[PDB]
RNA sequence: CUCGA
């Protein structure tokens, strides 16, 4: 009666999107421990990108509209809010977006660096109708945790931004839902030894290899203020 | 007696507090309460929050 | 005697004389200057004297007494 | 006298007057607060005792 | 002190106030005086009635 | 006068 320890066993990629991680070998009650202190992290704080200041040329606020465009301005901001960057070297990024022309304006279209990757090319922006008609904005992403509204912002904040800076709420974090399940572990002689398969579902924006990793450092960070401070 | 007249539109936008009346079609009314994180609502056991 | 004044209500009789013994206490500290004989552990003028008054230090003849004391003190 | 609607404002510093354009009336699409200026007009007082 | 804008009472004195929570309003005054600050501790605190 | 408890 010593103890056994878990490892990182099995990762396979369902979709895109979904993934499925397990864990093996657990005891009786720690299979059920850490399956819900890993699904109580990972829902909350997790680094994601996401996209916060859109700035479109002839535009005023958001309560206005564009010519040879189909929808309202603001929803193309509520359109922008979906969309799944990943940003790797740097920790801000603008973005220019230029259409012309009869035909939707999708996600593919962002005239982007090296670094960023539009994981999601057949995203839905805009609709375009006339010919001479034309759109071009500039799209600030940066990196972030949990939400933060566009009041908090514009609360905290002190310099005279121009007019037509127009604010977007962000929601940073990349898991949108998560499931897991305790089976019966597969051991020869320790029977009752258990398995723990989370169930992730996020967008494309992050890597269930490194998730996990991130949870469970933030897991051992929090610990280590009980293990010796009393 | 007026020289001239003018006229401000502002446009407010509002979310839901705790305080904000929510009613269904039924005759249920309602006092928002709190609002919870994401993962402290009851899940089923295929992983949505309720 | 911050929760409850079950333990005040006891000693002096009643809930209205109470109040305005609490009452008369209450200034001497407020603008008098008279200092409190309870710790304060950081509390208002109101819960110090409703404290003073439950451990039997102050009532209103200890109030009639120690202030004819100090007009005598203060004839002198 | 009659009133008057002026960018010049008495008491009141240049952290008011940010929004307001040359002729006194706020910008279109200007983000404002609880308490900030949107039309600076100014009326004439009568001498009074000191 | 909490934060928002809605007075948070507590769930055992609504058989007192016949209050339901579905819109309604209450009302806030303020003792000032310092008679007045111990006529609501010792006579009026829900912990008495 | 219409609405809310
Ligand atoms: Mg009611």
């Amino acid at each position: 009666t010593e103890f056994l320890k878990p490892r990182l066993v099995d990762i396979e990629q369902v979709s895109s999107t979904h993934a499925k991680v397990t864990l093996e070998p657990l005891e009786r009650g720690f299979g059920h421990t850490l399956g819900n202190a890993l699904r109580r992290i990972l829902l909350s704080s997790m680094p994601g990108c996401a996209v916060t200041e859109v700035e479109i040329d002839g535009v005023l606020h958001e309560y206005s509209t564009k010519e040879g465009v189909q929808e309202d301005i603001l929803e193309i901001l509520l359109n922008l809010k979906g969309l799944a960057v990943r940003v790797q070297g740097k920790d801000e990024v603008i973005l220019t977006l230029n259409k012309s022309g009869i035909g939707p304006v999708t996600a593919a279209d962002i005239t982007h660096d090296g670094d960023v990757e539009i994981v999601k090319p057949q995203h839905v922006i805009c609709h375009l109708t006339d010919e001479n008609a034309s759109i071009s904005m500039r799209i600030k992403v940066q990196r972030g945790r949990g939400y933060v509204p566009a009041s908090t912002r514009i609360h905290s904040e002190e310099d005279e931004r121009p007019i037509g800076r127009l604010l977007v709420d962000a929601c940073y974090s990349p898991v949108e839902r998560i499931a897991y399940n305790v089976e019966a572990a597969r051991v020869e002689q320790r029977t009752d030894l258990d398995k723990l398969v989370i169930e992730m579902e996020t967008n494309g924006t992050i890597d269930p290899e490194e998730a996990i990793r991130r949870a469970a450092t933030i897991l051992a960070e929090q610990l280590e203020a009980f293990v010796d401070l009393r | 007696g007026v020289l001239k007249i003018v006229k401000v539109y502002l446009a407010v936008k509002r979310r839901i507090q705790p305080g904000d009346k929510m009613a269904g079609r039924h005759g249920n009314k309602g006092v928002i309460s709190k609002i919870n994180p994401i993962e402290d609502m009851p899940y089923d056991e295929n992983g949505t929050p309720v | 005697a911050r929760v409850t004044v079950q333990d005040a209500v006891e000693k002096i009789g009643n809930r209205f004389d109470l109040v305005l013994v609490a009452a008369r206490r209450a200034r001497q500290m407020q603008v008098g200057g008279k200092d409190p004989l309870v710790p304060e552990e950081n509390d208002k003028t109101t819960v110090i004297a409703l404290r003073e008054i439950e451990e039997g230090l102050i009532n209103n003849q200890i109030l009639d007494v120690r202030e004819r004391q100090e007009q005598q003190e203060q004839e002198a | 006298g009659p009133e008057e609607i002026t960018a010049d404002i008495p008491n009141v510093g240049e952290a008011a007057l940010s929004k307001l354009d040359e002729s006194g009336i706020v910008y279109i699409g200007a983000e404002v607060t609880g308490g900030d200026i949107l039309v600076g007009k100014v009326t004439p007082k009568g001498e009074t005792q000191l | 002190l909490i934060e928002g804008k809605a007075i948070q009472l507590h769930p055992l004195v609504c058989a007192a106030y016949n209050a339901d929570f579905d819109g309604d309003q209450m009302a806030v005054h303020v003792p000032l005086t310092l008679e007045a600050q111990l006529e609501a501790r010792a006579l009026m605190m829900s912990t008495n009635n």
